[PDB]
RNA sequence: GUAGCGAAAUUCCUUGUCGGGUAAGUUCCGACCUGCACGAAUGGAGUAACGAUUUCCCUACUGUCUCCACCAUGAACUCGGUGAAAUUGCAUUACGAGUAAAGAUGCUCGUUACGCGCAGCAGGACGGAAAGACCCCGGGACCUUUACUAUAGUUUGGUAUU
RNA sequence: CAAGGGUUCCAGGGUCAAGUUUGUCUGCCCUGGGUGAGUCGGGUCCUAAGGCGAGGCCGACAGGCGUAGUCGAUGGGUAACCAGUUGAUAUUCUGGUACCGGCUUGUCACCGCAAGCUGCGGAGGGACGCAGUGAGGUAGCUCAUCCCCGGUGAUGGUUGUCCGGGGCUAAGUGUGUGGACUGUCUGGUAGGUAAAUCCGCUGGGCGUGAAGGUUGAGGCAUGAUGGGGAGCCCAUGGUUGUGGGUGAGUGAGUGAUCCUGUACUGUCGAGAAAAGCUUCGUGAGCGAGGUGGCGGGUCCGCCCGUACCCUAAACCGACACUGGUGGAUAGGUAGAGUAUACCGAGGCGAUCGAGUGAAUCGUGGUGAAGGAACUCGGCAAAAUGCCCCCGUAACUUUGGGAUAAGGGGGACCUGAGCUGUCGUGCACCCGUGCGGUGUGGUGGCGGUGAGGGGCGCAGAGUCCAGGGGGAAACGACUGUUUACCAAAAACACAGGUCCGUGCGAAGUCGUAAGACGAUGUAUACGGACUGACUCCUGCCCGGUGCUGGAA
RNA sequence: GUCCGAACCCACUUCAGUUGAAAAUGGAGGGGAUGAGUUGUGGAUAGGGGUGAAAGGCCAAUCAAACACCGUGAUAGCUGG
């Protein structure tokens, strides 16, 4: 059947994209915190 | 006219069209269209503001000019009839004979070749825009401006009509299509005659497709809801609304008009009644 | 409580009564009016066409059945390869009549019973699965309102802007 | 092919693990290799929805909105095709033949308050729905006694057309057939943010009653003495390719989902934007006495993608998962068909097998006599089923009901005449040097066929493919819905009524500004209830609500 | 918003499946199939909120108030140890 998750990378970079992060202090809160954890990756 | 369709199929069974015989020409002028994208009924947050609005044919804006004292004394031949989709009114389209072309909404009675013109000297002929001040009382009027040079506002759908009743100092109290008596400034402007298409109102649309693509949703009724949704959902089996008539938000009827406005040139309401 | 409808998606008594349909009809269809407890835009009574709606009947047709038989196939079965699961206090785990937390493989008194497999069936192990969803008790959530107390909004006047 | 994946692609080595078994094998492991663009898809161009947004406005703070702008394809614009080659790439490389934009250059012609170039805009253009029929073509396909290549058949016959195979070439360029478009010369001017000689709006003169000009479905010519296309040579090396050896290129039938075509016709529900493009100026600068235009010749032409899978064993499903996944090509015979049956191009034999007449379960098949006696219930199945001809009830809103019901025929052989189309030619207008028009044709091919006849149990012989009728209830109808126990009588609906709303509308989202309503204006908009259509919709204003009033 | 009927969309009945081939399907029929149709690409609405031809339906496989983290080692006159 059709499942969830469907991919668009172009969708996928919109909405969780680095730049879509820094938009917002929301988001420059999550890479800050992404950051302070330690991820390798920050962002999609 | 009307044109009734014959019941060859259900939902055709007491439907009935337009016959479109005002109309001299099935396209419109190419410059005075603009892209009119649809909303959906949705705001500028993106939610739904006005229910029942979404999909339906696609439209382009016809530029109607509700001013016309920009060209005053300019004669304009009343080149077209054509049909508009963004109002129940036909529009004529204007050659002004300067070069330029418009469109306004198309009176009783103006037909392919009539030439109108606007002005204070212009003549109390269908078409002919003018100031309340030099109109003569008991004219029938449409396109009616509430401020002067705002633009007409009232009396502009199919059949519509404003009656010049009196003109006792600087304002002129006419009647507006809903019986309310109203005060404007005698500066106001307004064209001579009434708002053609006056028997569209007798179109049966026979068929949920017919509303369907005229832009509206279906409506359902607050009665078979849930009594999170409306003020009158729940309830086992079929009830009415278990109170007192109300909105989804819970507002009883009665008037809404604020009577703080600052519109005291009201004479008398409209009084619609039954 | 009007017109209209009424044993009705509404009638408890009820399979009401009478007629039709059947050999036989608690269903059905037509009436009656005794409407427990119909009724006129929460519309009343009708209505051609339409319906994977519900109901009753006729005909055609048949393995639905009387009443099942036979054929071929994917499993099942045997051999070689590979190889789980749920579950599990144990164990060399019979039956009858009793007894017992009142329905016993495990206790009593008797009866029967060589050891170990394979294919099967489901009577029991109050079988497995899911800390019963029914019921009560304690807590919660959401919904309602002429419960209480508040409050956004709406509205009244005063005062500042004046 | 797209999306998505990401090296899985190719070659070699491997058999710990993975593969539901084995495996010498692999989409697995290791090593190395592989993807080449001025023209293809994106950027360098343009905008939609939407996003962001200098100033700004709104908001205790946080932030919200939005102007000028700037992004943003799923759309607009934009120059290339055929053949060949690798183990792996190919509108990318190679061969041939093109096209586009720059730079420069030989040469011709013309400008010159007044060249040009660039900016800036005006206008035209781009530019747009749905449904439907017909015409002219072409692709494709079929057949052929015609042309080429081959064969003479393990078993009765098979040297005449008997059998099998092939009967091909692009973009570009020219021509201008069908089709389509279009009068000509001047004048004025409240408009087009500055202006305009490019437009718009008006006035005259001439004007065939069509004739020229422009364009360009297909055809033809060229591109092409090139390229592609079987079996035969001393010999190739014996699952392979090289030099010769390539031969043909026809005609008819049928015929599109493609072209003309954004055509034509009908129609209401009335069907993006912007740029490129043409032209007009000049609200900016540059710029010299230098430039712009036409045939010709040089060099320059960027970035990203390109392998491979892709109705799937490589994507989404934890799997190498009977599921889902957008687009394109899509042949023959039977058939209405893209259904179904068998085949083609091409690809597969499916990732545990071998047996065995146990019961039993699943999946199909048949069935005496009966025929719903089964069962809650005809659940399931059977029956019916296709085309042509005939014939068709109550009721009806005149449309329906209706494929009602109920009857007859169909396939094969032969076949008179009847036809669509082409044809060598008979004449004929000829503007012949056009790419023709009209009667006209021994015949070829196709469609159809009254009549006669053959065989069988059976001729819509297979697959495929309504059972029908009568009555009641509910909903008028088509639709919608509880993704995953309810598809309905529930929701919606067209129609009706009531209430609100005079426009910064009422209503709604928001603290607000704003916004939707609506670039709408009472024949409109919003809320409530009812729900096609027909006949109607009775009494009550005490209660509560709403509207008005105020001793 | 005609009729029959493929693709396509759906999901009425039945059988199977129920440790499935599948956390909703398969076989056989069934409904719509020019429309209120269906579908690709991108976009908008966000949790007392959205959206809803209205089922308390849906909002990333359990929605009468999603999910994540934090208050937090919530509290439980209750069960267990
Ligand atoms: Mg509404
Ligand atoms: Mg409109
Ligand atoms: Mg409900
Ligand atoms: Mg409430
Ligand atoms: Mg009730
Ligand atoms: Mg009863
Ligand atoms: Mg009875
Ligand atoms: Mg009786
Ligand atoms: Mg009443
Ligand atoms: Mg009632
Ligand atoms: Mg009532
Ligand atoms: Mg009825
Ligand atoms: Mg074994
Ligand atoms: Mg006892
Ligand atoms: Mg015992
Ligand atoms: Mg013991
Ligand atoms: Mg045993
Ligand atoms: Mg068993
Ligand atoms: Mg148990
Ligand atoms: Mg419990
Ligand atoms: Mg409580
Ligand atoms: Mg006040
Ligand atoms: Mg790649
Ligand atoms: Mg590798
Ligand atoms: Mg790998
Ligand atoms: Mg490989
Ligand atoms: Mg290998
Ligand atoms: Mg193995
Ligand atoms: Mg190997
Ligand atoms: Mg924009
Ligand atoms: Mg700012
Ligand atoms: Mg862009
Ligand atoms: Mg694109
Ligand atoms: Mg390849
Ligand atoms: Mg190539
Ligand atoms: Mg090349
Ligand atoms: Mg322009
Ligand atoms: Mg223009
Ligand atoms: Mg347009
Ligand atoms: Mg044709
Ligand atoms: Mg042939
Ligand atoms: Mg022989
Ligand atoms: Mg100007
Ligand atoms: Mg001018
Ligand atoms: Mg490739
Ligand atoms: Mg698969
Ligand atoms: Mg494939
Ligand atoms: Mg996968
Ligand atoms: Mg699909
Ligand atoms: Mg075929
Ligand atoms: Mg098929
Ligand atoms: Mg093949
Ligand atoms: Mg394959
Ligand atoms: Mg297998
Ligand atoms: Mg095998
Ligand atoms: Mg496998
Ligand atoms: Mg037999
Ligand atoms: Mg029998
Ligand atoms: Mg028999
Ligand atoms: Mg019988
Ligand atoms: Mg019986
Ligand atoms: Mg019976
Ligand atoms: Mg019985
Ligand atoms: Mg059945
Ligand atoms: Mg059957
Ligand atoms: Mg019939
Ligand atoms: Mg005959
Ligand atoms: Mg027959
Ligand atoms: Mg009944
Ligand atoms: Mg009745
Ligand atoms: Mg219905
Ligand atoms: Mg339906
Ligand atoms: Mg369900
Ligand atoms: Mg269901
Ligand atoms: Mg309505
Ligand atoms: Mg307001
Ligand atoms: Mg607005
Ligand atoms: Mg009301
Ligand atoms: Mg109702
Ligand atoms: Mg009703
Ligand atoms: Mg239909
Ligand atoms: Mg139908
Ligand atoms: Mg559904
Ligand atoms: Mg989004
Ligand atoms: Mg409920
Ligand atoms: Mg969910
Ligand atoms: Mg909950
Ligand atoms: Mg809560
Ligand atoms: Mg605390």
């Amino acid at each position: 059947m059709k499942r969830t998750f469907q991919p668009s990378n172009r969708r996928r970079a919109r909405n969780h994209g680095f730049r879509s992060r820094m938009s917002t202090r929301a988001g420059r809160s999550i890479l800050a915190a992404r950051r302070r954890k330690g991820r390798v990756n920050l962002s999609a | 006219g009307i044109r009734k369709y014959k019941p060859t199929t259900p939902g055709r069974r007491g439907s009935s069209v337009s016959d479109f015989v005002e109309l001299t020409r099935s396209t419109p002028e190419k410059s005075l269209l603009v892209a009119k994208p649809k909303t959906g009924g949705r705001n500028n947050t993106g939610r739904i503001t006005t229910r029942h609005i979404g999909g339906g044919h696609k439209q382009a804006y016809r530029i109607i000019d509700f001013k016309r004292y920009d060209k005053d004394g300019v004669p304009a031949k009343v080149a077209h009839i054509e049909y508009d989709p963004n109002r129940t009114a036909r529009i004529a389209l204007l050659h002004y004979a300067d070069g330029e072309k418009r469109y306004i909404i198309a009176p009783d009675g103006v037909g392919q070749g009539t030439v109108v013109v606007s002005g204070p000297e212009a003549d109390i002929k269908p078409g002919n825009n003018l100031p309340l001040r030099n109109i003569p009382v008991g004219t029938t009027v449409h396109a009616v401006e509430l401020r002067p040079g705002g633009g007409a506002k009232m009396g502009r759908s199919a059949g519509a009509s404003v009656q010049l009743v009196a003109r006792e100092g600087k304002y002129a109290t006419v009647r507006l299509p809903s019986g309310e008596m109203r005060m404007v400034d005698i500066r106001c402007r307004a064209t001579i005659g009434e708002v053609g298409n006056a028997e569209q109102i007798n179109i049966n649309w026979g068929k949920a497709g017919r509303n369907r693509w005229k832009g509206i949703r279906p409506t359902v009724r607050g009665v078979v809801m849930n009594p999170i949704d409306h003020p009158h959902g729940g309830g086992e089996g079929r009830t009415s609304g278990g109170r007192h008539p109300v909105s989804p938000w819970g507002k009883p009827e009665g008037r809404t008009r604020n009577k703080k406005k600052a519109s005291s040139r009201l004479i008398v309401r409209r009084r619609k009644s039954g």
